[PDB]
């Protein structure tokens, strides 16, 4: 069971480590930044099957 | 030179007679045995069996039996009076059909 | 009861209940030689509490009501029948022996719990080590099948290997003809039917194995026959005994806590009394055991948890 | 495995014969290698040549069972000429059970394997005939 | 129905907080009060079944079996001492409460709307009888008896669950009206044949049929009287009623696929009537007698005539009464002499002078004495099967001849001719056993007077 | 595809088979487990260096320290095994049979 | 009691499945069963074909 | 007549009980069939709000001008 | 009386029974209060 | 003959003997380590390359 | 006499309670009161009911 | 042992399992499994016999290679589409290795060889906590990572787990090995329904944890390792016998009793999918894994074995063992049949 | 089935669970929970060798109170879950009328089903 203490207590203890394109300490990008931004916004609020296809 | 046991010779047979010749089926307590005989014949036969006989002897018309008797008598007299033969065949209306054509 | 880990964290240790009178002394002698006379002498001349001889009905004497229960429940031992006929093929030597093993083990656990529980040191007599010596000499006379010796050896393997040995052992030596004269001066005829070669084999194994197996575990004091009161010598030789060896040097606190929580709830101690091997001389059929358990429930003081028992109290079941 | 079961069921039944029995021998060799791999992993046969002998025995027995299974399937297809009834693989499973009893050299093992393999081979043809899915929908 | 259910729950702590020498009278008295209460059920009429709201209903098939069950309970509850009347108070209360809970799941099983509820209460009917016969089986193979019992009945009754969940999730809910009123005829695939084989084979296990009949006899001869009578009467006729429910679906395929089960049932009826002609161990002859009559029942169920269903329910109820009585007589004979065999304790015409009348009346209602309900059932089954086929009447009358033969051989073997004059311990009859006899054979003859009750829904 | 990844994964599988099959000592098995550990270290570190995945570069050093204390627990268990026997062989473990 | 224990529970041990016992079991167990099943097939084929032809005596044949 | 009056239940009551139970469980059966069809098409297409396994969430994604011009 | 030197209990302590009865009465009054609030919420909203 | 001994050899006996044989060949393993890890190795190989799972 | 013995009176209390609970269940199932096509009369003549 | 140290290590097991539950990052899932290992090792060797030494050695080796194969699968996941999100994977190879690592970690028939050996030589508290939490913790991960698994993996593991956990158990008379074989069978049941509706799997996890708690509590109440000791505890206490009856038959799963509800609901939401031969094969093996329960019952409560004396001695002393929480879990574990619609309590 | 506002954390009972009517007093399922609590207290008195049906009545009162409380919360959660399932189902029916057409209900005067008698 994927609990939601992460969202209920609100303190993002782990969401910075998770993807690329987060707040890097010196603001430098990764290799595929814009491709990730487009793919994440493409598959953001989508039902993970039509997001797949 | 060993026994593998420690118990009594099984069993110890106790005749339920020969301490109470006035006893019924179970144990030698003389009051409650009479209580059992009284309850099994009064509350088992005298209030159950003959009352159940009078109950199942007559009750409403089971499976609407004599209702069907008197209904059939009135229906046969009805159809004899109206000239048509009794038990019109094709119980469902032959005009009320939509046959699959071929 | 106020115990457990919570008591171990509230009151930190049990090393505060120490030392130099809080000790396990054990007076081991032959039958009717090393007895409660010298045991009560050193108990009342050392400031130290005493436990009686671990007889048949000690399990009924140590708990519940003071009345010893009849031998349909505490038995079926019949110590007088053992002194009469130690050759009956119905089985009376080893059932008595296993009952006495449970008795010695119970009083040993009681002594260890009382030593831990706020002092103040205890004396034992005819302990568990003398118990296996006693049965091995009984087998030197040859009354018991060797299969059953293997069973008792397995019981000795399982039970003894969890406990600490006592601190000292006062060994008392009385020769064979003197014990013969003492038991002839006693006057119990069932006890008068005992022989002398059995007692000789007791002394032979009891000097040949027991005293080598001490070996500064249970440091020894070997005393002669008429060396008896003579309380000054035994008290003084305890008072400069120079405790050096034995596994009492390493606890430090933790084994003492684990022994306090192992001895209490004494069914933990008695989980290893029935192993079983099923012992064709010992075991009991089903119907006899059922009627004996139902008659044991039909004793007025032992039915359904005597802490909660009716007819004695406690007028608090809350209507 | 996947490609040889696909090429087994791709051949119609039908008489495109002895290609089917070759595929059945490959089925038997693969299953015998499976069982021999687990057996050499759980026995320590001591020595290695004894282990090779055990693997060869198991693989040849399973290949022979599959071979005579496919052969009497083909012969039943040629004689009865009905591609639907599971009685042909009932004959096939009982033939495989009798070959297993022959290569263990017993009687009751062969009869029980006749019964079990006949019922299961009939169920295999029957479930392929109606169409019963491999392991899953997996949808709802 | 819940007014016929909740006093059985309230009858459970009666046995617990009834004190010593008092549990017996209270349990018997109040179970007979429940017998009156269930005698008040019979109201069903004409067009429809009688709904006892949404959870419950009753056809006119479940009603006589239910009244039979709650009448059979006080008979058993008085039957089940003198082998545990000297045991402990707590274990005695546990035994009686287990019988009451067993009755509760029997009534739950007979009064079912949904077949899932029926299946849950079916194996709930299974589980206590296991404990009862294993604990008080009184012979050295009761372990094997209960083990074969539970393993045969679960291992057969298990694909019924999958098939019923399948019918649940493909054709709506499982009301018997809505299993009715909506069922389309399912044609001859092979999957339809497997589903029919699953349901019918599960209840074939429960009947038993001939291929699975060694389920029974160990679980009777190595079992006490209470579990024996519950087992035979209510469990076998409960399996019969379950098939009478579930056979409404799958009509166009049972014609083509129901030939071999008729076959195994007929040939096993013949061979089972033959097998119980020669055996010792008197208790087992009634068990194989029950196997013969239930094979006749299965022939009657799998042919699908209203005549056959009327004969089926008559044979069910009459054979339940007859087998329960004759088991009680074999219990009485074993309590007299502790042998269980047949050739040993002969005589018993001189001694026990009116027990012979009960052996006679039980053996003649087992003989199908013709005004009794047993011959009504057997007769209409013979009529429907001669309408089914013109040649099966030889097997039916051959069953009839050999059935008369072994029943009357049982009568003139153990209770005819010569006391062996080494027995010299048996006491004359108690009033309790004769009271159980009068509990047995008065309802059978009263139903023989008025038999329009027990005939089925196709009256 | 950075062809070095092929040989590093091949070396991983070689270390995995070396972890699985072993005949004489448990120490060489635990050492090949350490080698497998180093293989995962190296592969993840080369990827994070190549992809410039710069924020979550915690992985190599944290995988290192954690699986190192795993190896420490393994050394404690092997010292206990060598204490309760004469040796630390793969054999002489034929008590507690399945 | 020796005769009863020999006759009831000493049947299944001891036993070995031989050729003779298997042939006798399959001759007495499936033989007459498939015999009566063949003759029921025969009688049912005759009745089915006859009432499909309709030449049956069912002017009144009510109680089926 | 007296037994029918004082101990039994009327046929009209039974008949309307039958019609009520058939109406209720007809609603049950039709809701259950619609339930399974909705579930299977919602798995097959994913348009519904049920079988939405949690994708990437962009609330932690914050764009800003970096150090490298071609990001 | 009747017990050799060891009743482990028998005279029941009064902190524990008072604590259990107090928290059980607290839980009864809390569930009745919460049920009243839920019925009030439903009859307000609809 | 037919009922008792043959019906007990067909429905109980084959099932119970098969369960006894499979039990005494599966759970009766001597307690070593190298055999278990070689079984893991052949499980990995027989899952990857013989009967595929990732393809 | 009730406190003299109350064990014997338990199942009539249970049966009356179950009878009343089945009456309350049938009152809970109070739909289709007159809406049939076979038993269809008006509420007559006193007060608005035809079965309880 | 010190109680402070034991309560701290219990807190670390709780912390590791909660970190496995809550963390959206893969590294923290691996750290949670590792911390669970590092804390669960001194729960074993609570005594000092070489039994616990060998058991914790075997457990440590299989546990550690499971953890490292999981890290292998995660680094392959980042070789493909690279982000530390608990989601659909991006490789049949990485999902294959991940399901095999969680089958090693969980207990599954190609990798189940360590479970009876590790349960033979440990105290019952350690066995209880390892069975409960080590069957709990990977199920959360599988519940998360379900949508990208080839079903051949899960289904072959499940079928083989149910049949091997059945076929082992007929020959073993140690109580711990019986419970371990029952664990392998129930984890096969809880693995089989993962790709269909995982609410069933987590409800079956709740039910099986309650059942295992009742079982090892009823064996904590009396220091018993063989069935002969169970006959002696028949002799010394009667209520333990009927609870062994009801709880062992609830492990058996009969319809009046609560252990049938996890089987039955699985067959429901398994047969609304159109696989039917797989449910009937699984449920025939559910008939198979009941015989060792049944002979356990026949040893304990329904036959009466001969008993050694000194139970004559033991009848004086009370049953003064403490129970952690026995009766609540008992009647929750047996009488939970008529609460069928509490399926919806989970999602 | 899956959240349906898992975004929107776990939320043991949402605020929309106050819109549905609560489970009433003396509902039968919570009454069964109370009976199970009484049986739990009785078997607790049966584990230790105290006299049953006596000398544990504060434990009886506590067990019955706690189990009725927990069962009340679980019934509220159950009711919310079934209600939100019904709302999602009917909203998905309303959202797509194209995918699920209704059957043309031909009457039994013109439904042809073959007969296949039994004899
Ligand atoms: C004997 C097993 C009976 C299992 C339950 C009944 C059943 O569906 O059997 C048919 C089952 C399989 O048939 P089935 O249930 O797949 O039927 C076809 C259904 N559709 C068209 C939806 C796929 O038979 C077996 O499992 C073989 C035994
Ligand atoms: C169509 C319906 C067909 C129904 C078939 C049912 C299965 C076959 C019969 C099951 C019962 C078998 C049984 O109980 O055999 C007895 C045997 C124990 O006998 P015994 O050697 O005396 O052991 C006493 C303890 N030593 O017990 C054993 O050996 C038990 C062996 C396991 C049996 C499990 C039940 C069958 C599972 C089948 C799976 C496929």
């Amino acid at each position: 069971p994927f609990f939601d203490v992460q969202k209920k207590l609100g303190v993002d203890l782990d969401h910075w480590m998770t993807i690329q394109s987060a707040e890097q300490p010196h603001r430098i990008p990764a290799r595929c930044h814009a491709f990730e931004k487009e793919w994440i916004e493409c598959a953001h609020g989508i039902g993970s099957i039509r997001a797949e296809k | 030179p060993t026994l593998r046991w420690q118990e009594d010779p099984e069993p110890e047979d106790e005749n339920l007679y020969e301490k109470n010749p006035d006893s019924h089926g179970y144990d030698k307590d003389p009051a409650v045995d009479v209580w059992n005989m009284r309850v099994v014949f009064f509350f088992g036969f005298s209030i159950v069996l003959v009352l159940g006989s009078t109950f199942v002897a007559y009750l409403p018309d089971y499976r609407m039996q004599e209702w069907a008797r008197r209904e059939a008598e009135r229906l046969v007299k009805y159809r004899e009076a109206h000239g048509l033969p009794l038990m019109e065949s094709n119980c469902f209306d032959p005009s009320k059909i939509q046959l699959p054509e071929d | 009861l106020q115990y457990g880990p919570l008591a171990y964290i509230l009151g930190e240790k049990t090393t505060k209940k120490m030392t130099e009178n809080s000790k396990l002394i054990t007076v081991d002698g032959n039958i009717c030689s090393g007895k409660s006379k010298l045991a009560k002498e050193v108990a009342e001349k050392l400031g130290l509490k005493h436990f009686p001889e671990a007889g048949i009905h000690y399990a009924d004497s140590t708990t519940g009501d003071g009345k010893p229960l009849p031998v349909r429940f505490s038995g079926n031992c019949s110590l007088e029948k053992f002194y009469d006929d130690p050759k009956s093929n119905d089985g009376n030597s080893y059932r008595l022996q296993a009952w006495l093993y449970a008795s010695r083990l119970l009083q040993y656990a009681d002594a260890l719990e009382h030593l831990l529980s706020t002092g103040q040191g205890v004396v034992l007599e005819r302990s568990i080590y003398s118990d296996f010596v006693f049965l091995e000499a009984m087998y030197r006379q040859g009354f018991i099948r060797k299969q059953c010796v293997d069973h008792y050896n397995q019981v000795k393997k399982v039970t003894v290997c969890e406990y600490l040995p006592p601190h000292v052992v006062i060994y008392v030596d009385v020769p064979v003809s003197e014990v013969q004269s003492r038991i002839q001066k006693k006057g119990n005829p069932h006890e008068m039917k005992i022989t002398s070669a059995y007692l000789q084999d007791i002394e032979n194994v009891y000097k040949g194995t027991f005293l080598p197996e001490m070996s500064e575990k249970c440091e020894v004091l070997q005393y002669s026959a008429w060396e008896a009161e003579d309380a000054e010598k035994v008290v003084e030789d305890i008072q400069y005994l120079k405790y050096d060896k034995g596994p009492w040097l390493d606890q430090d606190d933790r084994k003492l806590h684990n022994l306090r929580m192992l001895v209490q709830d004494k069914l933990e101690v008695l989980n290893y009394t029935s192993i079983p091997v099923f012992l064709p001389e010992v075991t009991i059929g089903a119907h006899q055991s059922d009627r004996v358990f139902q008659e044991f429930t039909e004793l007025p003081g032992r039915k359904y948890r005597a802490g909660y028992n009716e007819d004695v109290g406690d007028k608090w079941i809350w209507l | 495995a996947k490609t040889l079961l696909h090429q087994y069921w791709d051949i119609p039944e039908g008489t495109e014969c002895h290609r089917k029995t070759y595929a059945a021998t490959s089925i038997g060799g693969a299953s015998g290698l499976v069982v021999s791999a687990y057996s050499v992993a759980l026995k320590t046969p001591t020595s290695f040549l004894e282990g090779v002998a055990r693997t060869g025995r198991y693989t040849f027995t399973a290949a022979a069972i599959g071979a005579i299974f496919g052969l009497t399937s083909c012969i039943s297809a040629q004689v009865r000429e009905k591609p639907d009834d599971p009685l042909n693989y009932l004959i096939g499973g009982c033939a495989g059970g009798l070959t297993l009893g022959a290569r263990t050299r017993s009687y009751g093992i062969g009869a029980a394997a006749c019964a079990y393999m006949g019922l299961t081979a009939a169920l295999v043809k029957m479930g392929q005939l109606e169409g019963w899915k491999v392991f899953a929908e997996p949808k709802v | 129905m819940l007014k016929y259910i909740i006093p059985t729950m309230m009858l459970m702590p009666l046995t617990w907080l009834s004190k010593n020498s008092m549990i017996w009278i209270n349990t018997t008295l109040h179970s007979l009060l429940i017998s009156l209460t269930s005698l008040l059920l019979l109201n069903q009429f004409g067009d429809n079944s009688l709904n006892f709201s949404l959870t419950f209903f009753s056809d006119s098939l479940s009603t006589p079996l239910l009244i039979l069950t709650m009448w059979l309970l006080p008979l058993m509850l008085m039957a089940s001492q003198h082998h545990l009347s000297k045991e402990n108070l707590a274990r005695k209360k546990l035994f009686i409460s287990m019988l009451i809970l067993l009755q509760l799941f029997l009534i739950m099983t007979f009064t079912a709307t949904e077949l899932i509820f029926f299946y849950i209460m079916f194996e709930a009917t299974l589980v206590p009888t296991l404990i009862i016969i294993t604990r008080w089986g009184n012979q050295t193979e009761r372990l094997n008896a209960g083990l074969y019992f539970l393993f045969y009945t679960l291992a057969g009754s298990l694909p019924l669950l999958v098939a019923l969940i399948y019918i649940q999730n493909t054709m709506g809910s499982l009301n018997f009206l809505i299993l009715q009123y909506w069922v389309q005829p399912m044609p001859n695939s092979w999957s339809n044949t497997f589903m029919w084989l699953a349901c019918m084979m599960a209840f074939m296990v429960k009947m038993p049929l001939y291929g699975l009949h060694l389920w029974l006899p160990k679980a009777h001869v190595e079992a006490p009287i209470a579990g024996s009578m519950v087992l035979a009467a209510i469990l076998l006729k409960l399996g019969g009623y379950g098939m009478m429910r579930i056979t409404l679906l799958l009509n166009p395929i049972t014609d083509f696929m129901a030939y071999p089960f008729i076959m195994l049932s007929l040939w096993g009826m013949i061979m089972t009537s033959s097998i119980c002609l020669r055996q010792t161990d008197l208790k087992s002859l009634i068990a194989y007698s029950s196997v013969s009559h239930m094979a006749l029942v299965i022939v009657a169920i799998l042919i699908q005539t209203p005549w056959s269903y009327m004969g089926a329910t008559a044979l069910m109820i009459a054979h339940g009464l007859t087998s329960s009585m004759l088991f009680c007589l074999a219990n009485s004979n074993y309590e007299r002499v502790h042998s269980r065999t047949m050739i040993l304790a002969r005589g018993l015409q001189t001694l026990l002078p009116l027990m012979a009348a009960w052996w006679l009346l039980a053996s003649l209602t087992n003989l199908a004495l013709p005004p009794s309900i047993n011959l009504i059932g057997e007769l209409f089954v013979v009529m429907s099967t001669f309408s089914w086929s013109n040649i099966t009447i030889i097997l039916m009358g051959l069953n009839m001849v050999i059935t008369a033969l072994y029943s009357l051989y049982m009568l003139i073997t153990t209770q005819r001719g010569k006391h062996t004059h080494h027995i010299n311990n048996i006491l004359p009859s108690f009033t309790r056993e004769n009271a159980l006899m009068s509990l047995h054979m008065l309802p059978l003859l009263l139903l023989s007077l008025n038999p329009k009750i027990i005939l089925g829904p196709l009256y | 595809m950075s062809l070095v990844y092929m040989n590093i994964m091949m070396a991983f599988t070689v270390s995995l088979t070396g972890l699985l099959m072993y005949r004489s000592h448990l120490m060489s098995s635990l050492l090949c487990l350490e080698g497998m550990m180093l293989s995962l270290f190296i592969l993840a570190t080369l990827m994070i260096l190549n992809s410039h995945f710069t924020l979550a570069s915690m992985m190599p050093i944290i995988l290192l320290v954690f699986a190192a204390c795993e190896a420490a627990l393994g050394l404690s268990l092997l010292v206990m095994v060598s204490n309760t026997y004469g040796t630390d062989y793969v054999q002489n473990l034929n008590l507690l049979q399945c | 009691i020796r005769w009863t224990c020999a006759r009831s529970a000493n049947v299944y041990p001891n036993f070995r499945p031989n050729t003779k016992t298997s042939l006798l079991g399959a001759l007495f167990g499936i033989g007459p069963l498939i015999f009566w099943y063949y003759v029921f097939k025969t009688d049912r084929d005759r009745k089915e074909k006859l009432i499909q032809e309709g030449k049956l005596d069912r002017t009144f044949n009510i109680s089926y | 007549r007296w037994i029918a009056r004082t101990f039994f239940d009327a046929p009209e009551k039974n008949y309307e009980r039958t019609m009520a139970i058939l109406q209720i469980e007809s609603e049950k059966a039709e809701l259950r069939l619609k339930e399974l069809e909705v579930r299977r098409l919602m798995r097959a297409k994913g348009d519904g709000p049920w079988f939405q396994y949690p994708t990437i969430d962009k609330a932690l994604i914050d764009h800003s001008p970096k150090a490298t011009p071609d990001n | 009386k009747f017990y050799i030197q060891e009743p482990p209990h028998g005279s029941p302590n009064w902190l524990k029974v008072g604590l259990t009865l107090g928290t059980s009465a607290f839980l009864w009054i809390y569930l009745i209060k919460q049920h009243n609030e839920d019925v009030l919420e439903y009859k307000r909203r609809n | 003959l037919l009922d008792l001994i043959w019906l007990e050899t067909i429905l109980p006996k084959t099932i119970s003997l098969a369960q006894m044989k499979m039990s005494t060949t599966i759970t009766s393993q001597k307690g070593l380590i190298k055999l278990y890890f070689l079984s893991f190795l052949i499980t990995i190989l027989i899952s990857t390359t013989l009967l595929n799972f990732h393809e | 006499v009730v406190r003299d013995h109350w064990i014997h009176v338990l199942v009539p209390v249970g049966f009356v309670f179950g009878y009343y609970l089945d009456r309350k269940n049938d009152e809970k199932l109070a739909a289709f009161r007159n809406k049939s096509l076979l038993y269809k009369r008006e509420l007559k003549p006193n007060e608005e009911v035809t079965w309880k | 042992m010190n109680p402070i140290i034991l309560i701290i290590i219990l807190m670390t097991v709780m912390l590791g399992t909660i970190i496995v539950m809550i963390s959206t990052h893969w590294l923290l899932i691996w750290i949670g499994f590792e911390m669970n290992m590092l804390a669960i090792i001194p729960i074993m060797m609570k005594k000092h016999n070489p039994r616990a030494t060998e058991a914790s050695t075997k457990y440590f080796l299989t546990q550690s290679t499971a953890s490292m194969l999981l890290m292998m699968a995660i680094i392959i996941n980042l070789m493909f589409s690279g982000q530390w999100t608990v989601m659909k994977l991006f490789n049949p190879m990485a999902s294959m290795l991940m399901t095999m690592a969680l089958a090693m970690k969980l207990g599954m028939a190609p990798f189940h060889f360590w479970v009876p050996e590790v349960t033979q030589g440990i105290p019952l508290s350690s066995g209880l906590i390892l069975l409960t939490w080590q069957k709990l913790a990977p199920m959360s991960v599988l519940y998360q990572i379900l949508p990208s698994i080839n079903l051949d993996l899960i289904l072959t593991l499940s079928i083989l787990s149910i049949t091997i956990g059945g076929w082992g158990g007929l020959n073993q008379t140690q109580l711990r090995k019986i419970m371990a074989y029952s664990s392998i069978a129930h984890m096969g049941w809880m693995t089989a329904v993962l790709l269909y509706n995982p609410t069933m799997t987590l409800l079956n996890l709740i039910i099986y944890i309650i059942m295992t708690s009742t079982m090892f509590t009823l064996f904590m109440a009396n220091s018993t390792t063989t069935t002969l000791s169970l006959s002696h505890t028949w002799n010394k206490a009667p209520i333990m016998t009927i609870l062994v009856l009801i709880t062992l038959l609830s492990m058996g799963g009969l319809p009046p009793l609560s252990g049938f509800m996890p089987k039955w609901m699985i067959i429901q939401e398994m047969t609304k999918n159109d696989s039917i031969i797989l449910p009937t094969l699984m449920a025939i093996t559910a008939l198979l894994n009941l015989y060792f329960y049944m002979r356990l019952t026949y040893s304990t409560a329904l036959t009466m074995f001969p008993s050694t004396n000194n139970m004559k001695m033991k009848w004086q002393f009370p049953t003064t063992k403490r129970m952690t929480l026995l009766p609540t879990m008992t009647v929750l574990s047996t009488m939970l049949l008529p609460l069928t619609p509490i399926l919806s309590i989970l999602e | 089935m899956t959240g349906r506002q898992a975004r929107a954390p776990l939320q043991f009972l949402p605020d929309e669970a106050r819109s549905l009517p609560p489970p009433k007093l003396t509902d039968p399922r919570l009454a069964y929970i109370g009976f199970l609590g009484y049986c739990s207290g009785l078997i607790d008195n049966a584990i230790r060798r105290r006299p049953v049906l006596s000398a544990g009545l504060h434990r009886q009162f506590l067990y019955i109170t706690s189990f009725v409380f927990v069962g009340y919360y679980l019934l509220k959660r159950q009711d919310y879950m079934y209600a939100v399932r019904d709302h999602d189902m009917f909203s998905y029916i309303k959202s797509h009328p194209e995918d699920f057409p209704e059957k043309d209900k031909k009457t039994y005067r013109e439904v042809f089903e073959e007969f296949h008698p039994v004899r």
